[PDB]
Formats: C-alpha cells, structure tokens, sequence
C-alpha cells in the first residue's frame, strides 16, 4: 500500500525521462494501474494505462511518444517519455484501477506524485 | 465518447448546512464511478469509491448514492476546512474521463 | 433367385437393385463440453453475468446429476460382475459400452487439468482420443475481449449477457439420447470439424445422414466446475458382398368383373441363399445402397417366398378395398394396366382394345406405336424392352372375415356330427 | 338406407349427417423466390453484406441444384414412356412436370422484366406469374430512409442482422415444402399473394385444406439466385346424393356379461352405395367434409347389413378395457346399461331393473327426472325418441383365433380316428 | 399370484414390482387472461402501440369466439335437462364441469369488476394474469423518464410483437405446460395455495398432460378464461405392476418365444395385462388417468398363474428376441444358437437337444462365457437349480392358409 | 381556458418563496404540467415537471432545492423554493404538457407568469 | 442527451417574401414539436403544437411540417407584425429543451 | 478526368448566381457530385450534395437558399444560389464522392474552383 | 459525426519521422481521406480509403488505422512537405473535415 517517486525534475524541450513508482504491500500481480496528469493551476486528466499481461492503451495526445512497462517479479511500474513538447509540464500520478465486483478486499491507493 | 459534467460549478455555503453536488453521464456508465477530494497542494485522495462504498478512514458525514447516469453525493453537516474541489470520474472503459470541479467553500 | 420379368404376368414390379451397407464395428471419441467461458484479462467484467448464468444452469444441471445417480448398473466393477436383477441382451452390450468409459477415466481426469485455465474454444489431446469445446468462447475472444476497449464494460456486459441467455434457451431444447445433430449445430457448427482426425473424412452425403441419427451419452457431471462427458460412436460403414435389395408394388388384378390384389410387403431382400423381406424404417437411402443399424431382414411365410422366386400359382391374393392400389404403370417402354377398369384406346381415340375375361392384366409392348389410356396419349420407346393361370390361394387381411368364415366351419362340422 | 331408430335398441348411435366436397380440377400458378435483394441509388451501401450473405445461400442452393439432376425422369402427344418402373401416383405428377417444362418459354421473359426493378410483389399475365423478392419491402421503408441520417455503417449492420435472420428462417423448412412456410416468411396470408384467383370465395374451413397441399420445386438457378414453384390451388365442388355420419357404440349385456358392436369411426352412403369412410387426412367443415379423394372403402358384408336395419346380423365382441361407454342419453332420455350402473326415477330411493333377457334400457316422458348413478336429469319435453338375438359373435385378437383353430384341428382328427 | 420362479424354465422373465396412482377427485380452479396491461400514470405513452397491438389480436380472438358459439351443449340449464342430438359417458363428464363454471360465472363477474383497473401481475381472492405485467412496471414506465416515449414506444412495440407471436402457437384443448410457457413461471407459484405444494418430481409430469378448456371471451376488454382441474392421488391397495420379457426357447434346432404384453397387473384376485401408454412411470408407482387393466386371454392367465403346459409359443422372425439374459447372478440362454463356456475359455457346455433353456447358478462354476466376452458371477445370487403344446401365428396369411387346409379337409371327408 | 398565477415577487437572495397557480374551465385531473422559465434578453428554459400521481421530476439546475406539489380536489397547484441564488432572476409560467395522442378534443394553455 | 439547434439565428427579408427556418434535433425526438411565437412584452404563445396541426386563432400564413430529425416552419407571405424571436420546443422527454432562437425583419 | 469550374464573382448582397463545373474524361453516370467552401484563411467546409438520380442534400447554413441541379447527357453539373449573406465569400470546389468499394478502377479528382 | 484531430500545431526538422492522428466521435469505417492543401493551390489526395496510395504520390507516404482513430506518418520529411493536413471522413453523405495541423 506504498507507492514511490522517481524522476521528478527539469528537462530541456525535445529531451527524454523516465519516471518509475515502486509498489510494495499488495498483490501487485493482479491488477491494472495507470498513470494521470495534472496540469497546474487545470483540471486533471488520462495519460496512459497497462494491464496485467502487457496491452497498453495510450491517451491521443501522447500517442507514439510515450512507452509504459511494469515489472510484475520486482513490483515496479515504470514510464518513458520522447520526443517532450511545453504542454507536458504537470504532476504525475501512478494509480490502481479498481476490479469490476464488489468485493470488500478492494482498496485502491493513490501514488504521491512527481513534479516534473 | 463518454462525457461526464457536472454541475453547480461554484457554491456558496455554512458550517452546518447541507450541499449537493450532481454529475451527469452522456451515456451509461452504470456502477461504476469514484469521487475524489483534491486540495490544493496534495494528492488526490478516495471519498466513495463505487458510488455506495464509503472508504476506509473516510468521516461517516460523506453519503453518496445513485445509479445509471445520474449520480449523486451529498453531505450532511460541513466542516470549515472541508470546503475543497471534489471530481467524479469513471471507469466502465479503460480509458477514464473527469469532469470539472466545485468549490464548495 | 428373384424372376423380375415372370412375376408381371400378376402385377407385382420390381424395382432395379441395391447393396447394402452395414456398421458393426465403432470408433469411441469423448467430448468434455465446458460450459463456463474464459476471459482473459478484463478486469472481472463479466463476473456478475457469470454468476446469474451458474443460477440458471443449476436448474438444468442439479436434476441431470441426480437422474445419473439413480440409474441402476447391469455390471458392477473378465470384464466384471453381473449384478442383481433382470437385464437382456440389448442392455449387456450398452453396459460393456459404459464399462470400458471407467478405463479412460485417468486419461479424461489429466486432460481436463490440462485444459482448466486456458482460452481456446476446440483442443484435442490423444495419447485415447479427447476433444473439450468450451461454451461461447470463440465469440468471447472475437467480439467481447476487444470489445472493452470502446465501449466499456457496462455495454459489453450486458452483450455478454444477452448471448448467454441465448446460449442457455439453446440448452434445455437438446437437454430437455442427446442426438448428434442438436450437439453440431448447437456450438459452432460441422461435424467434420468437431472430430479433425478420425474416419469422417471418408464419408459421402449419405454416410454423414447415418451418424446424425446416433444418439449420444452423457456419463459424467461436475457441479463443481459445470461440465457435461458424452460418449460418441461414430461408425464404420463396410458393405457387404452378396446382398441385393428390391422394392415391390402391385397393380389390379382383375377375376371374373372384380378387383384384386396380391399383397407384400415393401422391400424385398436376397442375400446369399436367403430370400426374404426387409424393413427400412430406421435405414437410409442412398444412390447406390441402404445403411441400416442392424440387419433389417425378417421371415416372410412360405407360400410368399415361393411366389417370389418365379412360382406364379403360389401367390396369394386379396379384394380391394379403396382407390390406393393401382390400375396402370409404365413397366419397360409400354405398359401393364387392367383394360377392364381403364380403357385402353392406344393408337387411336377411336381404336379400342378389349381384356378378353379369362385374362387378367394387358401387356402391350412395338405392337402399336403410340396408347392412350384415359385422355392421355403417350408414345412407346424402343430403346426399352419387354415382353408379351390360376392363383386360388385367396386371403383376407380383416379378423372379422376370418371370425365369421370360422364360425361357419364350427357350424359345418356341428351339422357332420349331427 | 341408414336406420338410425332401430339401431338403438343395440347400442349404435348414429349421429348428424355431413355433404361431401372434393378437388376434381386444379389451378395452377408458378411463384419465383428472388432471394437478392436490390437496393437502388445507395452507392452500394449494400455490397460486402449481401457477398456475404450469397456465400451462406451457396450452402443451401448447391445441394437443392445437385438434387434435381438425380430424380430420375419418368416421361420425356405429351411425351414417352422412358424407362424404369412407375405408378399412377408417378404419372400423375409426371404430367404436372411436362406441363411446367412446356411453358418455360414464358417465364424466362418474366425474370427479365425483373432484373432491374424495387417491388415486393409483381405479377403477369399471358399463364400469370407472381414474384416476390427476399426483404424488399423492408429495405425501401427502413433500410433506404435510414442511410440519409445514420450513415453506411449503422444502416450496414442492420441489414447484416435482418439477412441472417431472414437466411436462418430458410432452411427451417426448405431443408414438398409447404405452403403456410411461404405465407410465414415475409407476413402476407394466401389470399394476398395470389389476388387473380378463386382463392377470394372461400370460408375459413376451405383455407386449411389448402394449407395442407404440397408445393414442388421445378429450378434453381445458380447464377442470379432465384426459386421457381409450382402451387395448385383447387377447385371445390360438392358433390351431390352423398351422406357422411358418425357412429359410437355404448355397452350390451348379455348374462352379466359386458359386449359392444364394433364400427368403424365413421359411416357414409352415397347413392346406392353404403360403406365406411376414412377421415383422418380429411378436414371437418360445419356442414361437410373436405377431402383429398373419395375415402369410402368397402365394408363386411354383415356389417351392412346390420347398418341396413336387418339387426339379427351385427356381430359383437366381448369388452376388455374401460373405453366403451356405460350410459348415454340421446334426445330427451337415456340409453344406457342399467345392469351395471344403477339408473333411478324420479325419486333417489326408486330404482328400475332391466330384466335378464333385456340388453340395455330405453326411458323416454317415462320419468320426469332421471338419475345414473349419483347425478340426475331432467329430461327434455321436446324430445323425439320412443320406447334380440345377436348369434354372431367375433373376437379381435389372433391369439383368440389361434386357439380356436387348435380345437378344430383337433376335432377334425378325432372324427376320423 | 404370479410364480416368477418357475416361469424362468420357459424364458419368462418378470421384473421386480411397483404400485399404482389414480386420481379419482379433482380440484377446480379459475384462471383470467387479461391480454391488454395497463401503464399506470405515462400520459398515455402507448396509446398508438395499444391500439395496433389490439387491431392485431383482435385476428386471433374473433375466431375463437366464433367456435365458441358454435358448440352443441349437451344439457341445457338439477343438473339439468337433457338437450337433443347425441353424447356418450365421457362428454358428460365435460357437460358437467362447464355447468359448474356456469353456476361460478357470477362471482367471476364480481371479481373481474374488482380488478378491473389495477397493476398487480397476479392477483387471488381465484388468480388473474394481465399479458406483459412485470415487464411493463420494471422497464418500460421507469424508462419513460430516460430514453422519451419514442424509444419507450418502440421497445413496447417490440416486447407486445413477441408476446403476439407467442400467442398463436398456444391457441393455434390448450396444453397447460403451454400457459406456463408463456408466462415465465412454475405451476406452483401459479397456485401457492392448493395441493400442489405436496407433488413429488414424477407427479408434476402427470398434471402437465391435462388439457386446460376455454369458457369465455368478451370481445371488449380483452380477456380469456379458463378452467383447471388440478389432480388429487390416492395411491391404490393390493395393486402391483409389473414388467414381462421374452427370451429365445430352443425346440430341435429351431427357435421360438413366448408372447406376452409389456405388462402386468394383479389387483385383489384379477389377473390381467396393463397398457401404461398413457401413464408416467415413477421409482415405485405408475401414474395413471384411468385403470389401464385389460383383460387377458384365458390361457395367458392359466399360464402365468403357474401352469407351465398352457402357455403357447410362436415362432421367431425377426432378430429382435434376445438368446441370452441376466437373471439373478447367473445366465440363462439358448446355448444350442450362442455357445457357452464354463471356467475355460476353450471348454464348452452344450444344452442337450430335449431341454429348451439352459441356467446356470454361479455354483456350477466361477466364470461363463458367452460368444465372446466373460463374466465372473455373483456369489450372493438367489437363482437356483416339459412340453408346451400350444403352438399359434401372428400374421393373418398364416391364419387363412390353415384355414384353407382344414376346408379342404372337410370337402374330402364328406364324400 | 384559463390558468391564472400568482406569488411572484422580490426576495432577499437564499430565501423561500412559494406562487400559486390556479386552474379552471377544463379538467386538471388528467394533465401533466410543468414549468418553464425566461431570462430578460435569454433563450426559454425548462424547469421542472409534476405528474397526476406526484412524480415530481426535476431539472439539473435546480434539483436538490425546489419542491412543487398538485391537488386534484381544488384544482390547485403550487411550487416552493429554497436556499435560492442569484442565477433566477426570470419570469416563471405554469404551463399543460400535451398528451401523446391524436386526439381531436386536445388544446393548450399558458399562463401569465410571474415577474420575480 | 438531446439537443435541439436552429439557424439562421438573425434573419433579414421584405414582406410578402419567404422565410424559412429550421430545428434539428441531435437524436430522434419524433413526431411531438411545438412553435412559439415571442414579441417582446408579451407573454409566449403557440402556433403550430404537434408539427402539422394549427391551433386556432393562427393565421393560414403559418405552416410546418417534416418529423423525425428535421422540422421546418415556413411563412408564405410576410406581414409588419411579424418581427419576433420564435424557437423550437421538444415535449417527448418530461425534461423539456428549447432552441437558442431567431430574429427577423 | 479533368474537371473546369467556371462562373463566379463580385456580386453585392442578395444577388442570384450560377456556376458550373464541366466535366470529361471519365464515366459521369455512375458518381455522387458534392461542393466543398473554403473561406480565405479557414478550414474548409461542406455544402451540398447531388446524387445520380437528385435525391438532393443540404448543408444547414445553406439550406433553403441553394438549389444544385446536374444533366447527365451533357456532362455538365450546376449550382444556383439566391438571397446570399456576407459570410458566403469564400472558393467553391467541384469534387466526386468515392464509391463504398475497395475496387481498383477508382480514382477521385478536384477542380480548380471558382473565387467568388 | 464529430471528427476531431491532433497536434494542432507541429514543428520538426528535416529527415525525421512525422505521426498525425484524427479521431472519430463515432464509428466511421474504413471511410477516409487525406488531403495535402499548400497556400493559394487546389487541394490534392494522398490516401484515399485510409490505406491505398494515390497515382504518382511520393512512396514517402503511407498510412493505417480503422475504426475510430487512424494514424498518418511519412518515413522522411523534405523541403516541399511543409502545408496543412486535412482528414475527411464519407461515411455519411453530408461530409465532415477536421481542423488542420500545420507541419512546418
């Protein structure tokens, strides 16, 4: 139930990142997290999510720039970033996707966040 | 093609008195919604987080209730530093949507 | 020994031939039908849909087990002991049938461990033959899985849901012997596909007619991962030597200003030395023979084997009672008709040719070139062929006749006696 | 000469008479099946469901062409005998198969007129041909309309749906065959398809006749997908001086002992002709039947007699099961087996006994008020009815007369030994 | 009094016994098809699909009102008069439940008053269903404030087309199992309150085959009713069932049979076969409409009583008898037409040409087989350690030719 | 024929007010109504709407805080406020919805409204 | 999700011309329409309440027709006192909606 | 396959206009023509459709005003427009609408338009 | 039938890879096009059904998609690849364009 922070800096226009939030105190191999934007001083937003099992599924405007891989062995969730453009300058957010059931063992947990 | 609104935008309010807060589906997202409390400087934290569910830790004044497209939560008594912005996301397709927020006060 | 062109002469035609084709031996395939469908990795969408379903198919499947359990067994586990009460021939053989399934059963169990996490919807495994199809899973994986990505779970949902329902109205119509057919059509379709390898390749349109009609049987349920075992017997055709097979039908006969006919049965069979009669009730025509599930052969009495093997004055006959015997046919290139009852002005309208009484049927071949039987004028082929007596062995197929006539000879002998 | 009064005293009840109708004459009307569908000014919107829908109709149509080349051909002045072995039955519909082919001529021009064109039903005359096409009435009314503000892709995927739909009804029963299927697909009711016809001066009774007669099949195309049929509709006559009954047979005692006269189900007379009738394929009209050919068949020579009013000679056969019935009332009063159940007058407490010698016991206006077994009656005012040896006897069972014959047999050696 | 032990030298085998069921009282109940549903308070969103849902039924209920009238009434209205024309025992029985519905009529007419106007799906005070209820109230009303009466109206029109399409297969007498189709519901939810309750898994199957009659229409609010008569069963005293079966019977080189019915009854001192066509069997009963007793041939009912002489035989046609049988423990087969083996497979036990049938006991010896296949006995079976002169035929060309024998026979003797 | 209002006036803002809108010369057991609104210079909107059987829809804007009410017996109908807002500042007008029908004795009515 | 859209918004022409306007709806709302007529302090009226029938009182100038996603009201001839606003009512969902209206010479 | 534009120019408010684009080169009995606007510096934009046949189709901001009509024997394709505003100013370009096949005998080709 | 697209706005230098994407409020088939529009010249076509290449268009060009997003994207840039992309979408008869991205 612990998420970590990785990667939080400054870049020069074009460069590239890669932001990593370590998970430990769950059963992280079973179930689907995925990453949030928040531009300052706006409302938030989706960037990417992956499942269990390596799909991926990417928001239109960060399509074909960014690339997101887990760790299932180790517990870590990581992010990289190409080809960075101004409009990308916001908190980052790693997150687990609640299962489709009711069940009572589902929490949900919420990363700290980097300040790129 | 999933949208979510959400109204009143901005509130006016009391210590005490009761606020309801409405998000409206464009489609059917059935039970499968969150609200989230974010407060300037912090990261978002998990109020009600299947439309009836009341997360652990949460106060007991959080009530939140509805179904099919729209959805309510209301609260019964205010707290003077509760008065923070509060979302209603979904989560029927893999690809999640906002809405835009309300400052309680 | 069938003398086709002698029995004309007393309205009895005979069809051209056929062989016969018979099945004694089986190939044994058993097939695991799991009914719960897989999704990979939706996140448990789907799950309340799955659990509605498992309340459904409890209703069909609780009374399945228990019908099973309740069935006694001829043979209790040389192949094993006789067991207490009555059982015929009949019995014995399914109960040998059901007996070598209790062989298979360690290679079944390691099969359904292999398959119990997987998501393809045919797969077969033979070290002894197995092939397990799961539900609805190929339009899962095609229409469903991708489906979550656009719409959302709530709509692909409620899809899964409508094509289970339909799935489950689908079940309880062959549920309610299974019959192949019901099992075929049911998943996906084909019955070449369903058994890849085996002899099926081999079969013509006739031959798959045959398997459809076979029954299956179901012996095993779960009820703890829901799933039915069937055992089918698929057939091999060999066709034997030295069979022949006929059909017969008769046409008035007239004696003395009256109606007759000389009746047998529908089929007419030789094989080897034996000459008798055939039912094809539960066979199946073909272009070149029947298939029949057991030799269709029946005794016929003496008198009508004599008769049928070219001794004409041993025929029997009867008195019409209704319009459905005939009174003409087109044997070879002409015809065979009773002149009496029909007229006979063959080459022209005016011209008429007579049935003198003694005689009985007119056949005319050649001998004139077109003939007209009621208002139809037809024309005789010469690429054909044909050619140009007492019977007192009457009999009456009604009890009452036979009652009275008996009566009678009672009442005869009485007045001996007297 | 059916005597319906004197029979009573036996046990026989005859019960309303009926006409008789028959189809002599046939009318004949051929109905093509242009399974493709025409979608006009679309900008083929249509393509890549119906190529699909052609690829599930090629699994159907490929076996029904494979199957007409093997019938073998009876006859080929109307034609020649060919060769082979057929009936009166075979030539009967042999001639239908001529007369189809002598008119093919005629229908080749039809299917041109329709190559190009957008209505459900059109219809011709020269020989008049009527031709209805897979789904078109609903293509123009939805399908068309629903392109303007839906697009190609929506109005695509309905038309996907209603063509597997429409292919899952074919080969429900095309997989004779039969005419109330054609009236199911594509809703329309006889009376519309065919409106130049006899078919508008018909009741409700003469309609099920018709839905029971066989339609054949005469070609199948193969390259534009059609189905040609043949349909005979027929022509009702009814004949006349004939008479149709209803016979039932109710319980005789003879010494404490149950019997019944065994009839056939049904009894007609035509002219000077008296015998059974058949009904099962015939059809039950308010006031006739209406039957494929003449169902009387020939009868025991005793049972016309007894039938003729001679009843000295109706035999009788001893009762087995629970299926002949004890008791029943005519018009106004009982007839019934008073031996067995208890018949009483006016009061419970009074009872009547039908002597030994009697067989069953007729009341007429004799007791204002009747009870057979616990229930009572009250016997109509206006009723019409009034107020024996059998000596032939039968039995119904070969077994019966197995054993019998035994017996003579061994008389017979005994006499001569 | 059947002798089961000593049939089996002759190749009958009698199965173990069972009772028999019979209803002999009925309980009636009333059943109200309102056909049109009401839509409480939607502003009469509806109104059109009611209307071509109405025009649509009204080709199904005009013609059955029509057959209605045209039915003869047997007796017209203690219990009545007579009436004129003619009817057996078993349209009484009829004539007399629809004069009972016909004295109900006027409390019918006082309760459908009450429901005229209400929601309930089912009602009882007698029950009364109103089409498509449930659908309506859960769905339709609810969604009217959501999708518009468009979408409302269509999917109305949608739901009303398949119920019209169901319909026209039931009334297209009407079989219960039919109705209880069509409304998705059990027969004892239908009826809470009746016996039906204390009905075993066999009994339901028997009250699914009586056919439902119709005894109204009204033509101006739609509606249909019927009558139900429910069965009570009473299971019978001294009453057995049992099951017959035939095996081959060698007489020099050549086989034969013993005919016999299906089944078999004994009930007090009668002795007689059953035909239970018409019944459903059970694991100790045979649920019957009517007594299925009929009456057997004399030399039958000596035979089975115990008289082994009397019983007759026939010949085999057909290869439908069976040449062996399990008994109890051990066999008993035609051994002369299938060979039998002891212990060894090579050893053969061959029937001696005089006896028939041969039994074996399991003490004779440990293992037997048959052509092909071996069995190794049970120890603990209960078997244990002659001419006929009745011969018979079947088939009535057989009959006549002996017949004509015995005719020319006479015409020679008289001389 | 005639549905008269009236209530309407100025409060102080958050207050409760409550206006009337009587009807007459035809049945009012058997009509829907509801209510819709104006802004000076603005396109009109919906506000509300109550059914014979009190349903008591309601519109987003104004749900959570109006409270309307009908009587079948005086033929009456009545609409309530609460913790009221600066955004309504329009004219109100109780209004007849139409029943879905072709009927031949259908009509409408419209009333005078209220300033507020 | 229904919306309802008109244009022109502002409309200029010269009487005894044509005038022509237009209401699409974003879904199928069907046959049930009205008309409104707004002069300026005046309270609303109606001219056309189900898209093909005319309320009594209506001069024969006003007539509209169509259904299901495009309605359109067309006036023959023009006449001085005819210069409102004039908008486009739904009454199929209990939630009514109006179009944003038009102005004419 | 080459189709001229032709017609068009300064014309003050409410004028009547008439232009036409030949056509040669290529089958014109079995395509749909339609006219596409684009304003001087803006995204261009659709306005009427003609099928084989004048089924006939509108763009809202035109509808009612414009009438497209076409000859099939002449090959030549024609708009007419009446009561024009302030904001119809921009270049009208005569195009064919591809048919709903993936067949290889499909082209597609524009003309050069007209100012206007 | 909404069709949207992004970037609005693109800047990139010679011989790299180029990706813009429009996507479809609804479900808009295989049906679409690809326009280049320099200034002051008549529009062209570059790929005509999403997938097929226009007559004497570059081999540069080449694009895939389905559904609801499609994708565009050229191998290397050149001097004379600078204008605005256009996205049109047939599905319906009334047509629809998207906004425009300039590439620089």
């Amino acid at each position: 139930v612990q998420l970590l922070e990785s990667g939080g800096g400054l870049v020069r226009p074009g460069g590239s990142l890669r932001l990593s939030c370590a998970a430990s105190g769950f059963t992280f191999s079973k179930y689907v997290m995925a990453w949030v934007r928040q531009a300052p001083g706006k409302g938030l937003e989706w960037v990417s999510s992956i499942t269990s099992g390596e799909r991926t599924f990417y928001a239109d405007s960060v399509k074909g720039r960014f690339t997101v891989s887990r760790d299932n062995s180790k517990y870590t969730l990581d992010l990289e970033m190409s080809r960075l453009r101004a409009e990308d300058t916001a908190v980052y957010y790693c997150a687990k996707m609640f299962k489709w059931d009711y069940d009572t063992s589902d929490f949900g947990v919420w990363g700290q966040g980097t300040l790129v | 093609d999933f949208q979510m609104t959400q109204s009143p935008s901005t509130l006016s309010a009391s210590v005490g008195d009761r606020v309801t807060i409405t998000c409206r589906a464009s489609q059917s997202v059935g039970n499968w919604l969150t609200w989230y409390q974010h407060k300037p400087g912090k990261a978002p934290k998990i109020l009600i987080y299947k439309a009836s569910t009341l997360q652990s830790g949460v106060p007991s004044r959080f009530s939140g209730s509805g179904s099919g497209t729209e959805f309510t939560l209301t609260i019964s008594s205010l707290q003077p530093d509760d008065f923070a912005t509060y979302y209603c996301q979904q989560f029927n397709t893999y690809s999640w949507t906002f809405g835009q927020g309300t400052r309680v006060e | 020994q069938i003398d086709i062109t002698k029995l004309q002469h007393v309205g009895v035609l005979v069809n051209s031939p056929k062989g016969m084709k018979i099945s004694q031996n089986f190939e044994t395939r058993y097939l695991i039908l799991s009914l719960i469908p897989k999704i990979e990795d939706s996140n448990s969408c789907g799950d309340q849909q799955i659990k509605q379903y498992k309340r459904l198919l409890d209703r069909l499947i609780i009374p399945l087990y228990d019908g099973l359990k309740l069935q006694k067994d001829v043979i209790v586990t040389v192949i094993g002991t006789i067991a207490l009460g009555v059982a015929t021939s009949a019995q014995i053989t399914a109960a040998v049938a059901l007996v070598e399934a209790k062989q298979a059963k360690s290679d079944i169990e390691k099969l359904k461990e292999a398959i119990r996490d997987t998501n393809k919807a045919v797969q077969s495994v033979c070290s002894n033959c197995i092939v397990a199809i799961k539900s609805v899973q190929d339009y899962v994986n095609k229409e469903i899985v991708p489906s979550i990505a656009r719409l959302g779970c709530e709509a692909a949902g409620l899809q899964l849901g409508i094509a289970l329902t339909q799935h489950y109205s689908e079940l309880t119509n062959c549920f309610g012997g299974i019959k192949l057919q019901c099992i075929a059509s049911l998943y996906r379709t084909n019955i070449t596909e369903i058994f890849t390898t085996s002899t099926v390749d081999k079969y013509d349109i006739y031959d798959l007619l045959f398997t459809e009609s076979i029954k299956v049987r179901v012996i095993d349920v779960d009820l703890n991962d829901y799933s039915i075992t069937l055992q089918v017997r698929l057939p091999l055709l060999t066709r034997l030597l030295n069979t022949q097979i006929y059909k017969v039908d008769s046409i008035s006969y007239n004696i003395q200003n009256r109606e007759w006919y000389i009746p047998l049965p529908s089929h007419i069979m030789t094989k080897g030395a034996f000459l008798g009669g055939a039912d094809v009730k539960e066979c199946i025509e073909a272009f070149s023979s029947y298939i029949c599930p057991s030799d269709p052969g029946f005794v016929l009495n003496h008198e009508m084997e004599s008769c049928l093997s070219g001794n004409i004055s041993q025929c029997p006959r009867t008195t019409v009672t209704s319009d459905i015997v005939p009174r003409y046919a087109f044997v070879n290139g002409g015809v065979v008709a009773n002149c009496i009852t029909t007229t006979c002005t063959c080459n022209g309208i005016g011209n008429r040719i007579n049935q003198p009484p003694d005689q009985g049927v007119k056949i005319i071949t050649k001998e004139c070139n077109t003939i007209g039987i009621n208002g139809m004028l037809f024309n005789t082929n010469k690429e054909g062929t044909l050619a140009f007596i007492t019977l007192n062995n009457s009999v009456a197929l009604d009890p009452i006749d036979i009652s009275i006539e008996l009566n009678k000879v009672k009442s005869d002998l009485e007045e001996s006696k007297e």
